[PDB]
RNA sequence: CUGCAUUAGCUAGUUGGUAAGGUAACGGCUUACCAAGGCAACGAUGCAUAGCCGACCUGAGAGGGUGAUCGGCCACACUGGA
RNA sequence: GUACCUAAUCAGAAAGCCACGGCUAACUACGUGCCAGCAGCCGCGGUAAUACGUAGGUGGCAAGCGUUAUCCGGAAUUAUUGGGCGUAAAGCGCGCGUAGGCGGUUUUUUAAGUCUGAUGUGAAAGCCCACGGCUCAACCGUGGAGGGUCAUUGGAAACUGGA
RNA sequence: GUAAACGAUGAGUGCUAAGUGUUAGGGGGCCCCUUAGUGCUGCAGCUAACGCAUUAAGCACUCCGCCUGGGGAGUA
RNA sequence: GUCGAAGGUGGGACAAAUGAUUGGGGUGAAGUCGUAACAAGGUAGCCGUAUCGGAAGGUGCGGCUGGAUC
């Protein structure tokens, strides 16, 4: 079985049910200067049973399109 | 050929005889014109290089352009810019034909291909800038092998070069390698040249 | 400037303006706008034809048009050579130049060019001028 | 603060070899120490020297003045920076001064010259230039 | 020794009576086998200043480390606000050089190198500049030496 | 993979959930119901401009400029809707 | 009945354009006289103009040569490579501080950055290199080489990051 | 909420000849050593020059603010 | 019957053109008035501010030397 992408990003926003957006954070280099600069993505996730908080370290890996904007499901939870 | 200009004027304002026997300098080694016989105010550095450029285009008979591509082809290969630039120069068939003695002046030779009296292993080749190869033998067409000029050319025992090997008896040359510096034209300073085309 | 400062701000290029400004313009009629398109020439009728005084310190009389251009913009172009035929209601090519003396003056009439006429007994440098070869 | 103690060294070191002293002493550290090593080992400096201090010890680096005190070392630059890491690979392995000056490369192989990393095939950190 | 004069400028002193004028020469003196000098004249006449100036580049000849008609190594000669970056070419490249460092490079016997005049354009200082740079021009031999190596070693 | 902050707020099917319908198909895709979310100085929203790319022009290079011909992808077919 | 080939006849039908004070290769005469004009810039022209116009001569190119428009270069004049801020343009009037950027020494560990491989992919054409076919060349064909900030996977661990 | 608000010189850190005065200390024999200020003089180095020079405008690393011909205009 | 192109009506937004008149700017006669700055520029100059005057400018207050003879 061919994988799909996984990710690990902090909780930002529990408020939405069933639902947590998580930062995953990547460096872009600067194509002149070359310094690696910190980017931040806020990944929509499913969290069916509302485990994941604010402030938590999580797993997430990406799903069929499970609503307008959410794209992944939460795999486990790293740290508390 | 494609200049059709006085060869001597050409030869007198460059300082180099043309012909390479030195007519045109004996009597007027000057340049051309008015102002010709006054004296000649020094050459900038822009002017130097350009004279030697002129020098070596005018001595082989070649248009601009043709001779800037020559120069970049030159280029594009491996050793010294300025040498394998000569080299190539003297590689056309124009030069080739001419130094095998098949005519007596460059202007000559470079009709007698271009007429088609030439032939390039056996097969007529008429491009005056076609490029000889080491191992390619020129001859004479057929029927072009009791022509008055080319017959006049060979009893004239010219002087051929080392790169080459001609039997006037069959008027056929052997173009056997590549010339060396030594052998090319020693008025020539091309690295001038180089200088002229880098700016 | 520090390599943070220069992501955070990136450096910056200078932009440059075209020197001849009526010729990179174009009109849509159908539209009523303008069309950003560079020109080399543009058609335009001379509104008036006059003579200037040049800024000091050179001293003449220029002969120059008012030219409404295709694309609608009223300009000033010189008219090169000596002599000319031009008249108000002319039909004339500008190219672009400009002439240091005149202020005004940012664009040439081509000569030999529409209604322009060539340069008369002009013998060398015809082609400037709009001149056919004498023979 | 202090930002670069690579770069305060190279500058203690281009410091004192302007006005031709004998000898520096600096803030010692693992690093610092190797790259002192490279450059005896290289012939840019006479000798090395280690002191314990109980805090991070203290390299004592002899300098090198050649007949008619001609300077051995003539430049340094640090090249990668705080500000600005820089890397190579061992294919881009930079020469300095065509080969007659050294660059000093931090690899998973140690910290090196430039030569070493060539033909190790070891590419990494370019800490600084040294001619 | 060739000579090429670089520039000759007419310098004036403002006096009472107006301006008084004389003539400066910059000239560049070579063996063209790596040994250069540069030196300044000046004189209400053009030869004589000249010849001043011929006299004073003879007097400061700097040796030219040359590696078959290329410098060793690539260097950035500056003085004041004059730059010249001078880099080792190979052989049939030409001197790619701009006004006064031609003259500099050409007498000192360098026929192949890549330049550029990254600074100020007056004569002199361009040519001080290009002068600076050679003299920190350096030989394997004697950094060899000097770090106590072989030239092999120092190549590794 | 684009400019502009003399454009700083934006959004209410909007963000998520539940159920149903719908589609080749996942899905606010749609509709009821429930909750108040979602996006934004890492530039949202607005305004201007533009088909995109393989390439092409220039430059020692790093870069800068451009997107004819040919090939790929997209969009359009008097205008708008079905 | 095209290409090509052969034979016969004929130098006969086949050179123009710009420039020549400096940059920038190439100067004289005559006319004109701050006029007429020239001009990219410095400028030139008011009576002995190598700068206007023409002529002779020359220079640069050539079935082209010039002009205009536009882009890159030269321009290190947005400077990562590769500039600066006492007096030239440029240090906020000065604190307290938030985000961000950056950060002392040693050990252990990890392996995100870094380094080193493998695999897949980055169409063809093009560029580049080589070879071959066209009388040559342009052009055409073929094979390499190159092109990712790429993905996946195996190692190394000094430095940066994490613990 | 602005001044020629000036050292017309951002802040932090380290390094690089000396001589001399002065302010507040510390230490050892009037002298010597030392810490933090405040002046003058002066190498190396730097600078277009003037000058700066352990109170850098020297040699370095970090971060911030600012500049890119003059006028129009600090205007609309 | 729902949805729905076009069309109609309404209050806003933005952009461009034009408008009696008016404001400062620029350029151009060897125009008119004075002489403010550059020397101790004949009251050192300049900076911020306030006020006054045909005009440059004057004066007050604070500041700077990029001034100050003997
Ligand atoms: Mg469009
Ligand atoms: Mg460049
Ligand atoms: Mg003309
Ligand atoms: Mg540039
Ligand atoms: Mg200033
Ligand atoms: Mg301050
Ligand atoms: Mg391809
Ligand atoms: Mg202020
Ligand atoms: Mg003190
Ligand atoms: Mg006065
Ligand atoms: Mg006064
Ligand atoms: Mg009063």
């Amino acid at each position: 079985r061919n994988d799909r992408k996984v990710y690990v990003g902090k909780v930002v926003s529990d408020k939405m049910d069933k639902t947590i957006t998580v930062l995953v954070e990547t460096y872009k280099t600067h194509k002149l200067y070359g310094k690696r600069v910190k980017y931040s993505k806020k990944y929509k996730t499913h969290d069916e049973n509302n485990s994941a908080k604010l402030g938590d370290i999580v797993k997430i890996q990406e799903t069929r399109p499970l609503s307008a904007t959410k794209r992944f499901r939460l795999v486990e939870i790293v740290e508390e | 050929a494609r200049f059709r200009g006085s060869n001597w004027k050409k030869s007198r304002r460059l300082g180099i005889s043309l012909s390479g026997t030195g007519k045109e300098l004996e009597k007027r080694p000057y340049a051309p014109g008015q102002h010709g016989p006054n004296q000649r105010k020094k050459l900038s550095e822009y002017g130097l290089q350009l004279r030697e450029k002129q020098k070596l285009r005018y001595l082989y008979g070649m248009t601009e352009r043709q001779f800037r591509n020559t120069f970049d082809i030159a280029g594009k290969k491996f050793g010294v810019h300025g040498e394998n630039f000569m080299i190539l120069l003297a590689s056309r068939l124009d030069a080739v034909v001419y130094s095998l003695g098949l005519a007596r002046t460059r202007r000559q030779a470079r009709q007698l291909v271009n007429h088609g009296h030439i032939l390039v292993d056996g097969k007529r080749v008429d491009i005056p800038s076609y490029s000889v190869k080491p191992g390619q033998t020129i001859s004479v067409r057929e029927k072009s092998q009791k022509l008055n000029i080319i017959v006049e050319s060979v009893e004239i025992n010219n002087f051929v070069p080392e790169y080459l090997n001609f039997d006037a008896d069959s008027l056929t040359g052997t173009f056997v390698r590549l010339p060396e510096r030594s052998e090319l034209p020693a008025e020539i300073n091309e690295q001038l040249i180089v200088e002229y085309y880098s700016r | 400037p520090t390599i943070n400062q220069l992501v955070r701000k990136p450096r910056q290029s200078k932009i440059k303006k075209s020197d001849s400004p009526a010729l990179n313009k174009g009109f849509n009629s159908k539209k009523k706008k303008f069309t950003d398109l560079n020109s080399p020439q543009k058609r335009g009728v001379c509104t008036r034809v006059g003579t200037m005084t040049p800024k000091k310190p050179n001293s003449a009389l220029r002969k120059y048009a008012r030219v409404r251009l295709s694309n609608n913009i009223e300009i000033n172009a010189y008219i090169p050579g000596i002599g000319h035929n031009l008249q108000e209601h002319s039909v004339v090519l500008v190219r672009g130049g400009r002439v240091k003396d005149l202020p005004g003056v940012r664009y040439h009439i081509v000569r030999g060019a529409l209604d322009t006429s060539g340069v008369d007994g002009r013998r060398q440098g015809r082609s400037l001028y709009g001149t056919k070869k004498p023979k | 603060t202090m930002t670069d103690p690579i770069a305060d060294m190279l500058t203690r070191v281009r410091n004192a070899n302007m006005v031709r002293h004998e000898k520096l002493e600096l803030p010692a550290s693992n690093i610092k120490k190797e790259i002192a090593e490279i450059l005896k080992s290289e012939g840019f400096i006479k000798n090395v020297e280690y002191v314990e201090d109980d805090k991070q010890g203290v390299l004592r680096l002899f300098l090198k003045y050649g007949q008619n005190d001609e300077r051995v070392i003539t430049g340094l630059k640090r090249i990668s920076k705080p500000g600005l890491r820089v890397y190579a690979k061992a294919s881009e392995m930079p020469k300095v001064l065509n080969g007659l000056g050294i660059a000093l490369v931090s690899t998973s192989e140690g910290v090196i010259t430039d030569k070493e990393a060539r033909k190790r095939n070891v590419g990494g950190e370019i800490i600084a230039y040294v001619w | 020794f060739e000579e090429r004069v670089v520039t000759i400028n007419r310098v004036a002193k403002v006096v009472k009576g107006g301006r008084r004028f004389r003539f400066t020469a910059l000239v560049v003196v070579g063996d063209k086998n790596g040994r250069v000098g540069f030196g300044t004249g000046k004189a209400q006449e053009v030869p004589e200043a000249i010849k001043k100036a011929v006299e004073a580049a003879k007097k400061d000849l700097v040796v030219v480390p040359r590696v078959e008609g290329t410098t060793p190594h690539t260097i950035t000669g500056r003085y004041g606000s004059g730059s010249v970056f001078m880099k080792p070419a190979a052989p049939g490249t030409g001197v790619i050089a701009g006004g006064p460092v031609r003259a500099v490079l050409e007498l000192a016997g360098i026929t192949d190198i890549l330049s550029k005049s990254l600074g100020s354009n007056t004569p002199i200082n361009m040519v001080r500049a290009t002068i600076d740079g050679l003299q920190n021009l350096k030989n394997a031999e004697d950094v060899a030496k000097l770090r106590g190596k072989t030239v092999e070693e120092l190549y590794n």
